[PDB]
């Protein structure tokens, strides 16, 4: 018969026939009709005989189920199997993640639960038939689909002046306008964190130096007032006294009323340094607990320069014990006539920026001299000229133009963006040996996929309106264009049509190899064909914008949540192809593949003429001494490069 | 109506049936269904979380903390200790499902009022060149602020430092309250002191 | 209080708690007409419900162990009682017992 | 070692210990012709004997507590770990779990 049973943990025990009987009985006492031991005895006798003298618990339960689903009582088997499976799932939850398979920080687990429970229901009940079929067959990717039922937007550029000047009331929390540098930075961090919860993208602050400039003078005035209180003097003429720069100088060797004109500047510099050092640590820890971007560089004043040189020296020492800071993402705004040439006003700040980018990976560089960035309403004497300087985010997104409004990049943002796979569009028509027919079929299918993605974006726009203003407290009261005439229970459809709808692509080297012998980085004809298809998409986007009364733009997708979710589903359907579906990850939107070795000059020369057709966003990533960064910035200046992120 | 609220509702509704059907016993489920017992925070059952903790602030103030990729040096004033306390209270809320409390607020924040008193004195020494080495550990009965209507020598150079220390602790005690109240927009963290 | 520690309210908290419905038991014990047998039946039901509640709390405690210290970064490195002698991959069994279990009523 | 205390060896000792006869279990498993079956039977009997021994040690532990500290003046006033916090009439339950239980073999 059977002598020994091995438990699950590993213990060895003697065979006990009164254990199978009591287990079958508890499955017979949960059905419509129970039974006495008439069949239990037969099952146990059959199991005990025909054994191996040593059996496991699972090896006995398998036999129990096999016997139960074989003798006239198939209703006890289906109660036995389900209970066994539930107990197995319960025991597998002590060291694994079974609950995610059925459908580490607790907040992350809850967010994953929400995303997984939301995605399929949106995929089924909200999308139309044609768009659903297009999405199913690995054609188009709808970014942040989990947040679809929450009629949410992507990002916005914060007009920090409103908050800093009038105060903000969000819920039961109200805050007055600031009066020094130790509160303006905190209020900026509060605004970023608050608006992050209301949108599924990043947060950016344009004109970082301009907004905080007025709060460097206030600290100086407070220090002067406190300095004249213990001496009984009268320093009323120093309040509006112009200052060349807030440079710290040693105090020894002076006396009188010119010695205390420097103590105030010294302590003002110290306070501004501490404030800018707290900003970085806060925006790093909050993310490590939020996509944050700050752009600055086009201010010429003693206060803006002080802020720009304190931030650029607190980002040099790093965080903690010298560690580099991942956030916030810092961007330098370079213009011809402000801080570029050696004789311009802020050349030393530019030199410091180039030095810091060689140790701490930041800042980036945004070129204001490009054709698509220049604005005609700019004059370097208006104190509010920052409204006409373009700003970008760390997520590679641009919103400058507008067909029914001003050409500004403040208080505007993205509404939605979707990505179109074109490598499959090339493999699906790789069979043809004649080039002309192959290209014609490629274009014919590209037209249809573009129409489908435009219809999907229009439908998502139609769903995103009908959202009450109260659902977004901070965004639709202080941080959007017309968000000052909207009642709490009023639809935002009267101001929603000021954002950007993005159409992106992933992979162009692969498409050309699946089309012609090589990619754009080796063959000129492939480069011409790629430029042609990009221009065709841009013209179709213009037609869509004219037809649907919206704004459409072409984007180079950042490839942060779509790096791999396009090539596995093509390997499983088309097989391994040399140089196309044999690398793991597709190459980026229009870059140069990381394996085709090139120099910076050739890469820049080939990749430059795409930025004029990628108005929705583009990057110039170069892998690698301040001289190297200076050369990179000069190379960007020589061409129409819009955004660069050399490290 | 806020997106975070909708996501949390989805997550809780997803979690509850799994807890009912896979993790509870048969006698517990019958009592739960027949309106006998109520299990608090059942939506957080799969996340093996705790409810409450009393924060020891001296550990994170004398030394620093390294959570994730961030780091922080030990506090050296009153305008950074009151911020590190907020950071700890907001960071530990996402790892539990209850409330956060700070015991002995006065004891924990006391050793930094004195450090604030020793920097204004240093600035005064740098301005009016003296030594002032005996003012550091002078036993102060109270940090009360009074007007400077008539003083001279080493008696108004010691009241001025007290005035500045009081003005710097007021602006941090109000910042603590404002920061803990404004977590509604950014459920608001349940905090006690 | 602590049966295996010191009377310290620092670095300690609650693990979980459940509440017990008392009024339903009293409504169930309402057809009795002796004023002395009714209270005895109420107590008999209350004892069983308390036993089930304690069993549920113990089972939740057993599940709450086997949790790695690395999914509670700040709590199990600085803020808990013995957190300092723990490693990221170790479970919190050795220090979890300083918390409390709660039985409620309404 | 200590699962609920520090890893010291001062003021700690042994509560009781019991020994298990292994040779008799092997003599009983001697008529089996197959070697692997013999070893499996030996382990099956050893597991049961270990369970009974642990039960006996736990029962003796339960009896050993509820002993007044007055019965061991010096030991429960100065020599034990948690002593000096105990009244003469208080039992030693709170400080008895720092000892060790012993299973032995020959
Ligand atoms: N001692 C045994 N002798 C024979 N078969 C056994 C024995 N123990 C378990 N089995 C087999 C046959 C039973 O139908 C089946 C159910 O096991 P069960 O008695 O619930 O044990 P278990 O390992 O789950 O223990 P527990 O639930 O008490 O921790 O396992
Ligand atoms: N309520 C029930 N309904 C149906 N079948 C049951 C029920 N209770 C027990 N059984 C059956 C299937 C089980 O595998 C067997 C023994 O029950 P049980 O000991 O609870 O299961 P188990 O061994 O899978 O659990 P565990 O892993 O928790 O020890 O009897
Ligand atoms: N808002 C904040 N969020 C997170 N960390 C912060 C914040 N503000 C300050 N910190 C950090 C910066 C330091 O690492 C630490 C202590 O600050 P602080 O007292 O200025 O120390 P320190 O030694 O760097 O000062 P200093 O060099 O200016 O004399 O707290
Ligand atoms: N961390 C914070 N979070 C939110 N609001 C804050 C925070 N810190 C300060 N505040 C609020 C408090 C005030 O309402 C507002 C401006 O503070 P502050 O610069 O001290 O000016 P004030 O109006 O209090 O001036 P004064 O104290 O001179 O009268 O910001
Ligand atoms: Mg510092
Ligand atoms: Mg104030």
């Amino acid at each position: 018969m059977i002598q020994t049973v091995v438990k699950r943990d590993g213990r060895i025990v003697g065979f006990n026939e009164q254990k199978i009987m009591a287990a079958i009985r508890k499955a017979m006492l949960h059905t419509d009709k129970g039974e006495d031991t008439t069949l239990i005895e037969q099952i146990t006798d059959h199991i005990s005989y025909r054994g191996k003298s040593q059996m496991s618990v699972e090896a006995i339960q398998d036999a129990i189920e096999m016997e139960l689903m074989k003798s006239a009582r198939k209703d006890v088997a289906q109660k036995y199997i389900a209970y066994r499976n539930q107990r197995n799932i319960a025991r597998k939850a002590k060291t694994r993640d079974v609950f995610m398979s059925i459908v580490d920080t607790p907040a992350g687990m809850m967010m994953k639960f929400a995303s997984e429970t939301t995605k399929p229901f949106v995929d089924d009940y909200l999308l139309s038939e044609d768009v659903r079929d297009a999405v199913m067959h690995n054609y188009i990717h709808i970014h942040d689909k989990d947040y679809y039922p929450t009629k949410s937007l992507t990002c916005v550029q914060h007009p920090l002046d409103v908050i800093l000047n009038h105060g903000f009331t969000a819920g039961h929390g109200s805050s007055r306008p600031a009066k020094r540098i130790e509160t303006a930075a905190v209020l900026a961090c509060i605004s970023l964190e608050t608006c992050q919860n209301e949108m599924h993208g990043g947060q950016a602050i344009p004109a970082f130096d301009f907004y905080l400039a007025p709060y460097v003078r206030m600290s100086y005035q407070e220090e002067v007032k406190n300095l004249e209180k213990l001496t009984g003097e009268d320093l009323s003429n120093l309040y509006d006294a112009p200052i060349d720069d807030y440079i710290e100088k040693p105090l020894d060797g002076l006396q009188g009323r010119e010695r205390l004109e420097q103590h105030a500047i010294n302590k003002t510099v110290n306070r501004v340094h501490q404030a800018m050092e707290a900003f970085i640590h806060n925006m790093n820890t909050i993310h490590s607990r939020v996509f944050s971007s700050i752009n600055y560089g086009t201010d010429t004043s003693a206060e803006g320069r002080c802020i720009m040189r304190e931030i650029l020296q607190s980002t040099y020492q790093g965080v903690g014990n010298g560690e580099t800071a991942i956030f916030p993402i810092q961007i330098w705004k370079k213009k011809r006539g402000v801080n570029y040439l050696p004789e311009d006003r802020n050349y030393d700040l530019y030199k410091l920026a180039c030095k810091v980018t060689a140790r701490r990976f930041f800042p980036n560089f945004l070129n204001l001299d490009a054709t698509f960035n220049q604005n005609e309403k700019w004059r370097a004497d208006d104190p509010e000229r920052y409204k006409w300087e373009i700003a970008t985010m760390g997520c590679r997104t641009r919103v400058f133009e507008d067909r029914w409004g001003e050409k500004t990049s403040i208080a505007r943002g993205n509404l939605s963006f979707s990505t179109i796979n074109i490598v499959k569009l090339a493999i699906e028509c790789m069979g043809i040996e004649n080039e002309k027919q192959r290209i014609d079929m490629f274009f014919a299918k590209l037209d249809n996929i573009l129409d489908i993605t435009a219809k999907q974006l229009d439908e998502r726009f139609q769903f995103q309106k009908t959202a009450m203003a109260k659902q977004f407290p901070l965004l639709m009261k202080y941080l959007w264009v017309g968000a000052e005439n909207l009642k709490p229970e009023e639809t935002i459809e009267s101001v929603i049509n000021h954002g950007t709808l993005g159409i992106g692509f992933i992979g162009l080297a692969e498409c050309l190899v699946a089309l012609i012998g090589k990619h754009h980085g080796e063959s000129e004809k492939a480069q011409e064909l790629g430029l042609k298809i990009i221009t065709y998409m841009r013209d179709r986007a213009n037609e869509f914008s004219e037809q649907y009364h919206h704004n459409y733009s072409i984007l180079a997708t950042p490839a942060e949540g779509l790096s791999g979710k396009f090539t596995k589903k093509d390997r499983k359907q088309f097989g391994v192809i040399p140089g196309v579906t044999d690398r793991d990850y597709y190459t980026n939107s229009n870059h140069v593949p990381v394996y085709y070795k090139c120099t910076a000059l050739k890469k820049a020369q080939i990749e430059a003429p795409y930025h004029d057709l990628t108005r929705g966003g583009h990057i110039f990533y170069v892998e690698i001494n301040p001289s190297v960064i200076e050369s990179v910035v000069d190379m960007m200046d020589k061409y129409n490069m819009g955004y660069g992120s050399v490290n | 109506d806020t997106p975070a609220g909708m996501m949390m509702k989805f997550a809780s509704e997803t979690t509850k049936p799994f807890v009912d059907d896979y993790l509870l016993s048969e006698d517990v489920r019958d009592a739960v269904m027949h309106n006998y017992i109520h299990i608090h925070d059942k939506d957080y059952y799969p996340t093996k979380s705790l409810t409450c903790v009393q924060h020891p602030l001296d550990v994170i103030l004398n030394h620093g903390f390294t959570a994730g990729h961030g780091s922080s040096r030990p506090a050296k004033r009153i305008e950074t200790a009151a911020v590190l306390a907020c950071i700890s209270l907001e960071t530990c809320q996402n790892e539990m499902h209850g409330g956060q409390a700070i015991p002995a607020f006065d004891f924990y924040l006391a050793p930094y009022v004195r450090m604030s008193y020793q920097e204004e004195v240093k600035n005064l020494e740098k301005l009016t060149g003296e030594d002032l080495s005996n003012l550091y550990d002078a036993p102060i009965d109270d940090y009360i602020e009074k007007p400077l209507d008539g003083l001279q020598g080493r008696e108004r150079l010691e009241q001025h430092a007290i005035n500045k220390t009081v003005n710097r602790v007021h602006q941090a005690m109000e910042a603590f309250i404002h920061n803990m109240n404004t977590i509604h927009s950014r459920q608001v963290v349940f905090s006690s002191i």
